[PDB]
């Protein structure tokens, strides 16, 4: 892959 | 191996037969009440995330103990064991069933069992042999959504390729005029409009079938067991391969072997060896969870349909094309031969055991266990390659070894004082040890496939400095119990244990835990003469458990390198230090009720627990002020408090006929009671949950209310505030103060099965189901497929075409500038029901087997996993994720037949 | 396992009980015909030279083929394997015999097998437990050295100090005004002269002492055998434990574990499965062989008298001082600890079998095997050393995996045809396959003692470039054997064996070979009636046989990496290559005679044996214009011819006593018939040996005649000429022309052994001779302690006293400025006579265990292994060597007490 | 050890 696309939100549990 | 008193569930060998994964709990998904089992992966290399009784700490893991005859293993060493090998698999929940075996039995312990050989005088022979293929399960996301065309000209009048252009000024001469690219390189500058059309605005490229495909599973295995008139045996060997069902290639293959060994030496000394080793290849996708552009199901969602990978003749090509791009992109095939990866693993248990009876009474037992693994793994990046950004190629080797050992030493003496008044006394010893390590070396700069060894590449800026790990605990313990039972109808159990852990700090390692637990007959002494019912006992716990699963190092002040220039050496604070660490201590009540009627017609359980948890080891997050991340601490605490039911039946008619039901369900509440600072509240940030005093962790959102219709704007509603007609408030600003938390939860409430089983003279017909409601997930993917705002270049949904104009004003989609947020907009119910297995078998009449004393058996299977599912979830998978659905592995439909010949 | 006609010589289970060694081969020095063992070393990581009926070839190895339980192995990993598993060993030195094993089978084979439960009711427990000590065994070379004041006595006056210069003058400024030295470091400046005196004029320092210690050794195992009605297993663990005798660290240490198993699974189907594992600590004194100044037995002969390594109070120092020196040289102890070293190696080795008897007599065999090996070592270079040329440390990992696969199915069929005329057939098929691998990673640049991982070194001009190896081989064989029987008194073997190995080219790789052979029974048919004799049969034999041992790669021309700079790659040619190279084929005749007399009580055995060798695989010299060291070439043929013998007997004389005794004899010819360029001798380049047709490789050397009464100067003889008075002519002048081959040989001729033992009621005596005669080396050592021309600084013998001057004229020792050659005055008779073992045990009167059912034997022993040796040579050890005694390993002598409990 | 002392002979078997 390559450019990342962004505005993702991290995961906790 | 339990107690009387305790909450024990045995599954038997039939629930643990051919399934074709390698990822055994995944075999338990509603089978045991209360444990819950979900995995986030069709990943072959994929491990369940097991929880007992709910979630018992939020820092430390809340994992089980899993325990392969009497010495605790791992789940990844677990999945290089033949399945066919174990006989039972007995799940102890209670805090006086867990009350010999200690690391982190507040989790409960997970008891697997092996096969052993029976006392016949002619042995027996078995060969399995299976095979099947595996899908992806669900297509219904990728059904809404742009064409080609239809998103060309969404992006022509939305503004994204000019101010004043065209749908044919764009697709002619912008990104069709990119021949430019492909007439760089030698390899495809005449390949260009006569075999490989990689803009092709007429069709539409299926992206599913460039990115997913359909992946064989095969098994093995041939089995011999038996025993004379002291020893027993049982041998076996075998062999599974499972493929990946993506185009990223990540297998599974392993070749197994057994020998379970026990014999009886004299009138006093009894000893046994149950010893097995595996050969194992692993490989795992990694580019699921991440969002790049070309890949998973992301990129089966997104990538637009003008943009073909396939060349004319339908098979995929080596390389396609995304306008703006200066080299092409090369494909998952391609991508695959150009960097080899290669794992090869070397698995071994030793484990043995002797049991000394010197008087009547008491048996001294030893046992002594060494799990050892070494893996090495190979990578490449092939030199010569037109599509890469260097000429050069480069390569990494690396060497694992991971030994583990274990000592345990009881001893029991078991007597009566009159008649019935039998006590029974254990006392015993358990030592624990670790040790791993990790070397890795990699070179590069080689010009050539042949001369690829380390020592070969370049010898200036081009080297680099190796990898080096190491890592290592140890456990002790000390424990002892006590059962009293009266005559036939009451049993008390006593039982005290010491802990030390290497993990802690010398003046906090050692924690004392006990338990005391009852049993009560109440049948065989009240209502022993009854119609209807056949049994009924009623048993009740109390006992405090630690837990202990941090890390290694996480109570030291410690100082690592941090080098400057290349003529000294330079140090940096590395972590802050607790030196005041200690146990995470569990505290839980039990009391259940087991009944049974029409002699065994009719089995019923039902359980009630509390499980309360002091001293919680949170890997409390610090604030950036500090300089570090976050630092384990004991602070905090946090209950719980369920109900779980079973009950199982058989309902058949004839003699022929055989039917029969199992049902099995739990419940539970969590609730937070203490957190660290001080604090009433704790947001995590940018995951949208909360941790709340009195409250299970929640979820954190903003409420979506709609759009304006007089101008197009989104709306929220403000949290507290009502207006005059009783309506609530909205606003079309957002900020972080319209937050609220919301009545959900992450961690789902309720779980269960249940399994339908029918027979007949030989057909026989298994259904099992399972379910969990309550579960809500934010959909991650919609962010990118739902927006007008941003992101543009990507494909969007079929409801981006309806929204607010001037002229259409009667919808219900937002305007396009606007940036979506995380809201309740983009939380969905993840709730469902699965089919989780239909297996359809036929054993073969006796009387076919007559003459031939070389046969005597044989049977075969139609399987069917995970066929159905009923959800209302959007998002290819709605049991992959947790909290959130990334760019994920959807899980696998499978289509297994086989065959058992036994002789 | 073997024919009836072939030459097979079983070793049992008491020539290989206990004995103190890992190198098992050394126990069977003396105990074969034919066979003779030699090791070399002391060291515990050692492994000995095998060679049955003389050397076969001049390139490629003559080592036998170690097979243990079917499937081949080398002696290192036989290394790890406990010696009180081992049931037998049989020795199969014919062609006939070795017909279905083939790699290397032309040098015979050694077939280990392991040891099997029997099948009584109730099982055996057995606990061996033991503990000695080694010493240096020789100390006689070191009784006729000089002692300080001698030595620079001796100095001064020969003019190595100075031309004008008195003993005081030496002694007081020169080297003992080095206080200089000590008073640049700062944790000696303040010990000089008050706790640690390096240059001691008045005493003389033990440099034995000081190089040379006294190490413990210790074993213990636990073995449960059983067997019930169709089932057998034997269980063992233990481990071993031995320590090095030099005070440069190299040790040995074992955890092992065997479980053989074997069952009868019905009247049909027989498994089996033969499975062990080792856990091992190797380690190597790497200086011996080496000429360095204060190393080895070289170091322990030639270190001057007035140089301490000891402080005030006994012990050892940290450094001592060599005049002229800018650092202390540090000690064995110091540069230990500075330089730490340690291994662990995981071998596991999984063998196991399944036999099908569908009819009568034919039975199918399956058999797969897999040996796999994890090695891993550390090597580190402590940082803030003072007596080190830089302040900063280093380390060095390295990880070895060695896997080798096996398969082998056969078919046998046996069956009469009238009554007398039982035939037997056998098919069968042989799969060898081997893959190694080395990775190698290493750092630098440390300055803590903690911060010593290899991702914290330095990151410039201080980088390194990883090491990587890659080996591989592969065999194929088909073969098929036939037995005729008459009666009893004949029998005829055929046998033929196709071969194809890895190593040869791909239109050479293929090879038949034959064998047939037969027995005669002449006691059952023609003296069935005497009075004396009770056994006589004759036998003979003939077929060819290959050998393919020279390694993997040695046929292709080849091209490997070497790089310039650092922007390009470079190319260099490597090997030369030879595209026919093929097998080398070995026929041997045999013809026997096994007589047998007082109906046990003498047993007698005659050999007679060829083994011409032709297509030798020499790896033959090119000279020096062609740019290559060497290359392997199908060219020569050499021959043997041998008699070998062996008798035992029984002369006990009452009830009480039995008295018995063995005797073991062989003798060959060995012959050089065709060498490689059509040349008729070649003599090898400063090794003092020769390759001439109709001869062995003899030696090949000046002879020494005595020194001149009138000048002092050396004498050779001239070769050839004779002077008018019958007396041979001499000369003064060395040349290379006065070299000529004498009539010694470097392998010896004539090896045997001898043994005698008595017993009693329940103490019994065993002791057990080898020997050696015709061996001839070249002691290389007494080149720097017996001359008077260079290396004056060192200590030498005490003839340099009587050397020739104007006044002292009648003397044997030449004059001062001499140097010596090689030639027949260092050439030494290294025949010697041993005493291998004598051990004297005691087992305990059944009376003693009479009530108590838990006990029922107990042995004891006391054994002293190598306490005896006479021989002629003066150079610490005959037996370590061969060709030349360079700076060696002597062997140990070892005082061993042991006690065994079987119950 | 250090300062090899010289004039060895090779060893062939």
């Amino acid at each position: 892959g390559g450019a990342t696309t962004a505005t993702t939100t991290t995961s906790t549990s | 191996l339990s107690t009387v008193s305790g909450s024990v569930a045995k599954v038997s060998s039939e629930k643990l037969a051919e399934k074709p994964v390698a990822n055994i709990m995944d075999a338990l998904q509603g089978q045991v009440a209360g444990m819950q089992v979900m995995t986030t992966s069709g990943d072959p290399t994929a491990v369940a995330s097991v929880e007992i009784h709910g979630t018992g700490s939020l820092g430390a893991s809340s994992a089980p103990l899993y325990i392969v005859d009497g010495m605790q293993t791992s789940l990844d060493v677990v999945a290089t064991m033949n399945p066919n090998d174990f006989e039972s698999m007995s799940v102890l929940k209670d805090a006086s069933a867990t009350s010999i075996y200690g690391a982190r039995a507040a989790n409960g312990v997970v008891f697997i069992q092996t096969k052993k050989g029976k006392m016949s005088e002619r042995g027996r022979i078995t060969f399995n042999a299976s095979y099947g293929i595996s899908q992806i399960l669900n297509t219904k996301p990728l059904d809404n959504m742009m064409t080609g065309d239809e998103l060309l000209d969404f992006q022509v009048k939305a503004g994204f390729w000019g101010n004043n252009q065209t749908v044919q000024k764009v697709k002619d001469m912008i990104l069709a005029g990119a021949e430019d690219l492909y007439g760089n390189y030698d390899s495809l500058k005449d390949e260009y409009g006569k075999t490989l059309f990689p803009v092709d605005f007429n069709h539409d490229a299926d992206w599913l079938k460039a990115l997913f495909k359909t992946a064989p599973t095969s098994q093995g295995d041939i089995s011999f067991s038996g025993g004379s008139q002291g020893t027993s045996y049982y041998a076996s060997i075998g062999y599974f391969d499972q493929e990946g069902m993506a185009r990223e290639p990540a297998n599974f293959k392993r070749y197994s072997g057994r020998l379970n060994f026990e014999s009886r030496i004299n009138e006093w000394l009894k000893v046994g060896a149950n010893l097995s080793g595996a050969i194992a290849n692993r490989r795992s996708a990694d580019y699921f969870g991440k969002y790049y552009m070309g890949s998973g199901t992301f990129g089966v969602l997104t990538m637009p349909r003008y943009y073909n990978p396939f060349d004319v003749n339908g098979d995929l090509a080596d390389v396609y094309y995304m306008y703006g791009a200066t080299r092409p992109s090369m494909t998952e095939p391609y991508f695959a031969k150009m960097r080899p990866f290669s794992s090869e693993s070397h698995q071994a248990n030793v484990n043995g055991f002797a049991q000394i009876t010197p008087i009547k009474g008491l048996t001294l037992k030893a046992q002594a266990g060494v799990d050892i693994t070494n893996t090495r793994t190979s990578s490449k990046r092939m030199p010569n390659n037109p599509y890469d950004s260097t000429p050069l190629g480069e390569r990494r080797e690396r060497a694992y070894r991971d030994v583990s050992k274990s000592f345990t030493n009881t001893a029991e003496y078991k007597f009566s004082i009159d008649e019935k008044h039998d006590l029974t006394a254990l006392m015993g010893h358990e030592y624990i040890e670790y040790e791993g390590d990790v070397i890795g070396a990699s070179s590069k700069g080689f010009e050539s496939d042949k001369l690829m060894l380390l020592s070969q590449g370049k010898t200036g800026n081009s080297l680099s400095l190796p990898e080096h790990r190491v890592a290592e605990y140890a456990y002790l313990s000390f424990f002892s119990r006590f059962n009293y039972g009266f005559d036939k109808w009451m049993y008390i159990d006593f039982s005290v244990r010491n802990d030390q852990s290497s993990r802690f700090g010398s003046n906090n390692r050692s924690a004392w835990f006990y338990s005391v637990g009852g049993m009560f007959d109440i049948y065989n002494k009240f209502i022993q003469e009854s119609n209807w019912l056949s049994d009924l006992r009623l048993k009740m716990s109390y006992g405090t458990t630690g837990n202990s699963e941090i890390g290694n190092y996480n109570h030291q002040a410690l100082v690592t390198v941090n080098n400057y220039t290349e003529d000294a050496m330079g140090l940096s604070i590395s972590t802050a230090g607790n030196p005041d660490l200690s146990w995470e201590k569990q505290s839980q009540f039990n009391f259940g009720l087991a009944a049974g009627a029409f002699n065994n017609r009719l089995s019923a359980e039902v359980d009630f627990y509390v499980r309360t948890t002091n001293d919680m080891l949170i890997d409390v997050p610090m604030p950036y002020i500090s300089g570090f991340f976050s630092q384990y601490q004991n602070v905090g605490s946090m209950k719980n408090t369920g109900v779980d039911l079973s009950l199982k039946g058989t309902i058949y008619q004839n003699k022929d006929w055989n039917v029969y039901a199992s049902a099995n369900f739990n419940y539970n509440r969590q609730e937070i009671t203490k957190l660290f600072f001080g604090l009433n509240k704790y947001m995590l940030p940018n995951t949208g949950t909360i941790w709340e005093i009195g409250y299970p962790n929640s979820f954190y959102m903003a409420e979506y209310a709609g759009i304006d219709k007089k101008t197009g704007k989104q709306l929220w509603y403000v949290p507290g505030q009502v207006d005059a007609d009783g309506n609530k408030v909205t606003t079309s600003q957002y900020s972080a103060d319209l937050e609220t938390r919301i009545d959900k939860s992450v961690t789902p409430p309720i779980t269960g099965g249940f399994s339908l089983g029918a027979s007949w003279k030989g057909l026989s017909l298994d259904a099992d189901f399972a379910y969990i409601v309550g579960k809500w997930m934010i959909n991650n993917d919609r962010y990118f497929t739902e927006n007008g705002g941003g992101l543009m270049q990507l494909n969007k949904d079929k409801m981006l075409l309806n929204a607010w104009t001037e002229d259409n004003k009667e919808t219900d989609v937002p305007k396009l500038g606007q940036s979506p947020q995380f809201d309740t907009h983009l939380l969905e119910n993840a709730s469902f029901l699965r089919l989780k297995n239909l297996k359809l078998t036929y054993v073969l009449p006796n009387s076919l087997f007559a003459g031939q004393n070389v046969i005597g058996g044989a049977r075969v299977y139609l399987m069917a996993r995970n066929l159905l599912t009923v959800t209302k979830y959007k998002g290819f998978d709605p049991e992959a994720g947790g909290n959130v659905g990334k760019n994920q592995y959807p899980n696998s439909k499978q289509y297994v037949a086989g065959i058992q010949l036994s002789f």
